[PDB]
């Protein structure tokens, strides 16, 4: 936690990048009503 | 009738027109059968 909030100290990025940065996996579940990030990743919008 | 009531529901923001783009598909694939979605555009590739 005290990494996530150093990593988004520095470098001025939002905190889920912070977290990908603090060896977390991508999380398939939408969190808070929106794409996940596994779906924004790959499949926003699916490709074909 | 199917339709499920709730705060995701009421607040997430969705695209009209893929909303449109797939209730034209589910009755498309429904006509033809087949249940895939890329052997249907497969399909509609040559079709006239």
């Amino acid at each position: 936690f005290t990494e996530t909030l150093l990593y988004r100290k520095r470098y001025g990025i939002d905190t889920e990048t912070a977290l990908m940065l603090c060896n977390a996996g991508i999380s398939r579940i939408s969190y808070d009503g929106q794409l996940s990030h596994f779906d924004r990743l790959f499949n926003n919008p699916p490709l074909n | 009738a199917k339709l499920v009531l709730s705060q995701d529901n009421l607040d997430n923001e969705i695209s009209a027109l893929s909303l449109a783009n797939e209730q034209l598909e589910t009755a498309l694939m429904a006509q033809t059968g087949k249940t895939d979605k890329n052997k249907y555009y497969e399909t509609l590739a040559t079709s006239r």
